[PDB]
């Protein structure tokens, strides 16, 4: 299938700062690309759909930029609701697959 | 629109694994796909399939003949049946809907735990 | 009997100049090289040949030839007409079957067959295969004497044979001219044209016709022409075969110095005083279509290589095709497998009716020897040999693709598109068929007629809906697409396949199009390959198939109609 | 020369059981039944055939057959050999070439040719072609003293020859004899074996050897075998040819009873005295590689009907394609049509290929006989044939085809998309024709390898990628796509073509996907179809072309030089 | 081409009552379906597209049904802001056509 | 997003009639095709053809031969050029904006009139 990894299983930054994450799939997706923010006791939450797109409830602080296999999720100036796991999904081929996760720190 | 997820939260070994959504707000046979995911233990997200508007069925190929989706048109019912168990699958359990024209995974369950054990 | 041909003129250009003489009871030879009217002669005395060209007088008896005379008279070809999967006793029963008259019992056929196969010696051999290229069959040279006793079957008076050693070995033709002496003595007349026999063979005529450029070089008895060439300035050495020596003669070791001199020689004489002494259907249609059906079954059955081979390449290619689209998906690759089958389905259908150019191709000898000799009409031998062996070769592979590969692929889960699906491919192997027919009808080389097939079919499959949409050619080219029977057949299964069907999981397109572009339902695609979503969408490409059908079918029978059978 | 054969017992089974004799300058025949060894002991002699079976010894002058006996030994085969388009005095000149030595000057070899071609008696058509098909020829009389003067360039002591007369005419065949009776008396050992000659021919013979089952019947010179057999228990009467007479004591008007008599004979007692009295490369790769191609492209250019027929189809066809599909539009039917042209082009290519089968299959005997006598060797002839015909009529109908068609379709107007597309249609081409060459080389029948390239390329055909996704085929059946020549020419096609392209008008794809099912750009419809999009997934399609190429031509070559010259 | 056949070429109503519009196609469209209004002197104004779906600012008094070739435009409960032509075009293959056109009038 | 015709009012017969919109508020390089239509006297409408995002053209084939669509991207614009000219051609003539994913005109021009006679 498709496996998607991202590098930083962890990050650790405060607040104000810029995070960048990064996913990495194994084969063309073609921005078939989606980022999903879980928070402690929760289900997943769709943040960004097509590698770019922001939803409806979320600030313009999130933004999606890739081409091909490298994709990226930028949360400029991040604040503390914005803590928790962040997935990214390819909906490209039928058995859909998860990334490993990438959980925000505060220092 | 608004999914709910039911069913024993605890399971003997190789017996059977039945969970309930309940979907309110949206009839099941009108627009989308209905998708179970489970998050094991040490986070990980896996698909394991859907049923479609239609009745058809779509399920990961890493469930070889241990999974079924059914559906109950009557009460706005789908339902998830995971055979010949094992302690490994001892995951969080959520049912989510899937747009198509969008690609996401949009609306999900609360999400119900399910432990394996003896 | 007494044949007698007087001052005989063959034009096509000329072959015969002047051809005068008799022959009675006994052993004519027709001897010459090969270029002289030694085969022209054979087949001018046999109502062979078109009477258009014709100009002197063949008279028997006195009497002209009767319309009723080549029914009457047996001849016997060159090469073998017999088939090879019927038995030596399989073969006289189909020729007494349309050669006697209807009156008689199958007692009195059974015991002429058996007087027949008595006299040759056939008793042995008379119950196994002749032989064909799988079969192993009886030597070539009890082959002959079969193809004899088809013609003795109605007991002609007057026997003519071409060439009936042509072929054989020495002491085969040895035994078979010994064979035809002892049938001349019973007081039949037979009349042949060897091609340049040995001395054992020459001392067995009785009247000897030499023929060189279209010139009678002599006739008269067989005997005295070594003594008419050794006194008309030639001399032949000891150990030389006299049939030599005239081929020496006519070679150079002059024509009109050897037809002056038999013109000024006392045979002359008395064949042209000879000559102003004198002078001065069988059965019911529908008996010969069902003998002619089943002589042709007995054929198709006894080759089962050639018929059983094709049901294990369409049961193969069914599983194959079974195995690579299993399971087909309602998703974005749903379209192009459905699609791809469909074609793939009606393409090997029209590419599998090729071998349908064999069918009347291989027989053509065969079946203008049994025209001729009054077997049977053009309408009755081409509807049995359709019901015998297109028929019934061409509904079986679309039955075993259909059962095969229908639920393997998981198609449309109903009873009447299973049959729909089975008719139209049905439909499609018939009609090409019947093209292949209407192409191949009347030849006789299958090199030509096979790659015309090729060429027509591979035109054929570029305006089926594939490979080009259909709706994008150019007005002035776009009616070209009506010629196609892989068009109609793709269109019928597209049809029946496509209708009620989703390809977008999730999404509900057969309510609403959420986005311009996504052909998410068949209604859609269909509509975009510019088929007809009505039920006359469907049956409009079945009565097109019928058409066409009719149409082939009726083109190869003027073919067979209209050939020269002369 | 003296030709001396004692105690050949060759065993394939026998077919020889105990032959002794020799054979002294003059006129030697080899007579008998086709069943007795007449054309085995010609061979046996001729060291034409595989001394693993042969028993006796064979000698000359009282040594042994010397390993250069071959080339010194001139061998004429029954059929004719000669290449139909050159001219009478090409063929010697091409035999001169590689059957004489690189130390004669062109000066001397052609005072050879011409010393052989006026005592052949080929002067007035030493100029004409021997005849093709398509090209009218001399007669059949005068291509066999050409094929007689192809071995008298080397100017051998003894000559064979495998039935001189075997399908020539009576005064064609006794010229040819008298021919070589008179060649018989310069001092030259000929050594033939008859068809049942005719006493003209037999006057000439000067020493008889009669086999029949393998067994000697007689042996000596040829005027006293008539009385031998008289007074062996036999009378022949008059005008009965002696050589129809053997035959018809061979046939039984036994064989140990004619076996056994000769053994007890004086003639027998006289060779076995006799026997007991006495025993008691040529050229460089290079030239041999240039007159092979030379010869090669002398007979494609001599032969335009198939060669410009062949381009003809491809104009015809090209301009056909470029008016179907004429103005390719970045619409909704944009993919299919690019996707349908392409797949044509790429399937038309491999079915195109298909008369690469004739390649060295039409001309095997040739190549047989030509590497026994010493001509050249497999590698330099495998070379120059594909050098001089696969080569330059594959090439030229990629050039046209692209350069008619790409400019009428409206595809990608770059240089080098123009070029890739030129090159991939090159390989395709070179792969399929290669694979044709590795399954018919060696094989005599061209219908098989036929059946089986089209078989082999209907499979191929499926697993090119537009019949069936190939993403969505099992695992365990995937792996057969990488044995799919189309399957690469059809993804490096597509993938020169659809990668900048868009689909949908009004809507910018590229920056990204509104509704998730609109396959809007030609790199979402090449991953959809499991394409590369990086420029090693152009390239990695011709390595593997390149590789199918080199492997099947090498199994070409391995079945050539495995292949029985015997 | 696909033609567009408008019945009505003109009506009469009066406020408040019901009035049906009728296009008909000359080959299948599969709701590829457009309606304009057009007042006098101005140019068209998309009504509706996908032959059912509704635009934003217009009031819920419009609605399209059809299927195959015949498709409908029901304006109940009309208003005097309501007159004009009302066009139905074609967007379904690449040479668009409009319908005839029909005007509505007031008694 | 906002279009505006502009242009002669009045052409010779059989010379040329050349018509400018100007696009304000969206990059016409950047997402849907730009279309033109004339409307009669005795209103028909009529398609003439658009101008693709990236610069590829359609047209109607009622016009043959005597319509061209061009573009200047420095400024915005795109232009129709409709030739030897008749008086059956007295329309109004509008531009109009098709999105694609949608498929419908969504924003159309003011409409200039253009009276061909002599
Ligand atoms: C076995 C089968 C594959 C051969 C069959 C046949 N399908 C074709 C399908 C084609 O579609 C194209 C590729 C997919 C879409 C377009 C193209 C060509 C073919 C052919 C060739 C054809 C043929 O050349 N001959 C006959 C019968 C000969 C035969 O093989 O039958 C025996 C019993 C084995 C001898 C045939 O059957 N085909
Ligand atoms: C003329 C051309 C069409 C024949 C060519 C050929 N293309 C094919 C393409 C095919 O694709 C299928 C249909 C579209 C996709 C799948 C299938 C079959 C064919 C064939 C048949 C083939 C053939 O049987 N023989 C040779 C050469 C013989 C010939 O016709 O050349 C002369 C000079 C006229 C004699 C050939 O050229 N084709
Ligand atoms: C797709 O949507 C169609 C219509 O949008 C659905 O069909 C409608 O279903 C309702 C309630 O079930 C009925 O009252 C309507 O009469 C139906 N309309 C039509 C046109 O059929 C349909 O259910 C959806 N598809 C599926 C597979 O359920
Ligand atoms: C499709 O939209 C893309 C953006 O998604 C356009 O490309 C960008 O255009 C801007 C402005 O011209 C450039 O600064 C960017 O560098 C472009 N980005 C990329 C990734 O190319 C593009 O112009 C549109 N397509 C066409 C054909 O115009
Ligand atoms: C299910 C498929 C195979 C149907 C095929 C129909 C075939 C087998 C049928 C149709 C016509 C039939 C033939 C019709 C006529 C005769 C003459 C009869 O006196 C003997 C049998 C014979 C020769 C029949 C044999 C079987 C036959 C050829
Ligand atoms: C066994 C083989 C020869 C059968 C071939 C002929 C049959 C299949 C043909 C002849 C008449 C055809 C049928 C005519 C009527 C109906 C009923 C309708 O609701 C759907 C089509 C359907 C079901 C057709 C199916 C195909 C059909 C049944
Ligand atoms: C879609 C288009 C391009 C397919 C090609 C159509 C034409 C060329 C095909 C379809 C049917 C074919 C004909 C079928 C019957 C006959 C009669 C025969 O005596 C010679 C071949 C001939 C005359 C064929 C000529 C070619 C033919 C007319
Ligand atoms: C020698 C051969 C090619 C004669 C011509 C055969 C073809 C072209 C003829 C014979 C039967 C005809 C078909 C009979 C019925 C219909 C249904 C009609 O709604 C469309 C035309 C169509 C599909 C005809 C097309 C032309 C047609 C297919
Ligand atoms: C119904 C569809 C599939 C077409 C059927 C075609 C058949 C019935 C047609 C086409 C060709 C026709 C033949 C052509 C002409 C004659 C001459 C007549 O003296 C005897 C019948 C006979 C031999 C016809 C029998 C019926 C026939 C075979
Ligand atoms: C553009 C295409 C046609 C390229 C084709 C290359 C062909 C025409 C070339 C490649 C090899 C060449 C041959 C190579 C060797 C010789 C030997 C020379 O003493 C005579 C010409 C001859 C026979 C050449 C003739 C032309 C030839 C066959
Ligand atoms: C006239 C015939 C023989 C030409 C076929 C051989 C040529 C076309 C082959 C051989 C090597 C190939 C080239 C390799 C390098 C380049 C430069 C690059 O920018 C694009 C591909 C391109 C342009 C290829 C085009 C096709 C190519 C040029
Ligand atoms: C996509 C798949 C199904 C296509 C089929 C590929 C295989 C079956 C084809 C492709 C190439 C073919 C081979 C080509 C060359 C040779 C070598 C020769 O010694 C005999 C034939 C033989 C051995 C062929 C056997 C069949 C073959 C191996
Ligand atoms: C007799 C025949 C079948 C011999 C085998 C030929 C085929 C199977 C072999 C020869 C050359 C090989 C190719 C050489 C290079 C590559 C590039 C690599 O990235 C994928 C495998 C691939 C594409 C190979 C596939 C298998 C291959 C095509
Ligand atoms: C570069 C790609 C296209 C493949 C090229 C294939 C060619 C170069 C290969 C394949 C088969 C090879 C031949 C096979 C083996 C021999 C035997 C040797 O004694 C002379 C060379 C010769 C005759 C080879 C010449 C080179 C050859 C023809």
């Amino acid at each position: 299938d498709i496996v998607l990894t991202q590098s930083p299983s962890s990050f650790s930054v405060s607040l104000g700062d810029r995070v960048t994450i990064s996913c990495k799939a194994s084969g063309y997706i073609l921005n078939r690309l989606a980022w999903y923010q879980q928070k402690p006791g929760n289900a997943p939450r769709l943040l960004i759909s097509g590698a770019t797109s922001l939803e409806t409830g979320f600030p313009s602080r999130f933004s999606g930029t890739g081409s091909g296999k490298d994709y990226t999720l930028s949360i400029s100036s991040l604040q503390t609701e914005d803590v928790g796991t962040y997935y990214c999904q390819q909906y490209w081929s039928t058995p859909w697959t998860f990334g490993g996760g990438t959980k925000l720190e505060i220092r | 629109v608004q999914l709910q997820e039911s069913g024993p939260g605890l399971v003997k070994p190789s017996q059977s694994l039945s969970l309930t959504c309940t979907v309110t707000g949206f009839s099941i046979t009108s627009d989308y796909a209905w998708n179970w995911i489970r998050q094991f233990p040490g986070k990980k997200l896996e698909w394991m399939g859907y049923i479609n508007f239609d009745g058809g069925t779509t399920y990961n190929p890493s469930l070889r003949g241990r999974i079924s989706i059914t559906r109950d048109t009557s009460k706005n019912q789908f339902f998830l049946q995971l055979r010949s168990v094992t302690p490994e699958d001892t995951a969080t359990y959520y049912c989510a809907t899937f747009y198509g024209a969008k690609g996401t995974l949009d609306y999900w369950g609360q999400g119900t735990s399910v432990t394996v054990s003896s | 009997a007494v044949l007698s041909f007087h001052n005989i003129c063959y034009r096509v250009k000329e072959i015969l100049s002047n051809i005068n003489g008799i022959m009675k009871p006994g052993l004519n030879a027709i001897l010459g090289p090969t270029g002289g009217g030694k085969s022209s002669l054979l087949d001018v005395l046999a109502a062979r040949k078109d009477p258009s060209g014709l100009s002197g007088d063949v008279l028997i008896n006195g009497a002209p030839r009767p319309a009723n005379f080549k029914c009457n008279s047996g001849y016997v070809v060159q090469d073998d007409v017999v088939m090879g999967t019927l038995t030596v006793r399989e073969n006289l029963q189909f020729s007494a079957a349309l050669r006697l008259a209807t009156t008689m019992t199958n007692h009195e056929k059974n015991e002429r067959i058996n007087r027949v196969i008595q006299e040759l010696g056939l008793d042995k051999v008379a119950d196994s295969k002749v032989g064909t290229q799988f079969i192993r069959g009886v030597s070539g040279g009890e082959r002959k004497r079969t193809s004899i006793g088809m013609e003795l079957i109605t007991d002609p008076s007057i026997l003519f044979l071409d060439e009936p050693t042509t072929g054989l070995d020495s002491s085969t033709a040895n035994a078979v001219l010994l064979l035809l002496k002892r049938m001349s003595k019973q007081g039949r007349t037979i009349i042949f044209s060897i091609h340049q026999p040995r001395y054992s063979i020459f001392k067995l005529f009785d009247s000897l016709t030499l023929l060189a450029s279209g010139r009678l070089m002599f006739h008269g008895p067989a005997q005295e022409a070594l003594g008419y060439f050794e006194s008309a300035g030639y001399h032949c050495e000891a150990y030389n075969n006299p049939a030599d020596f005239f081929l020496d003669i006519i070679n150079g070791d002059l024509i009109e110095k050897l037809a002056e001199i038999y013109v000024n020689s006392s045979f002359y004489k008395e064949t042209k005083a000879e000559l102003h002494q004198l002078s001065g259907y069988t059965t019911s249609f529908c008996h010969q279509l069902r003998w002619v059906s089943k002589r042709s079954f007995k054929n198709l059955l006894g080759n089962p290589q050639a018929s059983i081979a094709q049901i294990i390449v369409t049961v193969v290619l069914g599983l194959v095709i079974g195995a690579i689209y299993f399971g087909l998906k309602n998703d974005s690759t749903g379209i192009q497998n459905r699609a791809g089958v469909l074609f793939f389905l009606t393409t090997n259908q029209c590419f599998s009716s090729v071998s349908a150019v064999e069918l009347f191709v291989v027989e053509k000898k065969l079946f203008i020897h049994e025209y001729i000799s009054g077997y049977y009409r053009v309408s009755s031998y081409f509807l049995g040999k359709l019901l015998s062996d297109l028929l019934p070769m061409r509904m079986l592979p679309s039955i075993i693709f259909t059962c095969i590969v229908y639920f393997m692929l998981g198609l449309k889960p109903k009873a009447d598109a299973f049959f729909v699906m089975m008719f139209t491919l049905m439909m499609v192997a018939y009609s090409a068929s019947s093209m292949a027919l209407a192409i191949a009808a009347g030849q006789s080389v299958v090199s030509v007629a096979t790659l015309l097939m090729t060429i027509c079919f591979v035109f054929m499959m570029i305006f089926s809906g594939l490979l080009v949409n259909l709706t994008t050619i150019a007005s002035w080219l776009s009616w070209l697409q009506y010629f196609s029977i892989p068009r109609y057949g793709f269109t019928a299964l597209q049809h029946n396949e496509f209708l009620g069907q989703n390809f977008c999981p999730g999404l509900n397109a057969t309510g609403n199009n959420p986005c311009n572009y996504a052909t998410c339902t068949g209604e859609e695609y269909l509509v975009k390959q510019g088929i007809d979503l009505s039920p006359w969408g469907l049956w409009k490409n079945h009565v097109a198939l019928a058409c066409m059908i009719v149409i082939f079918l009726t083109i190869a029978y003027l073919k067979l109609l209209f050939l020269k059978k002369y």
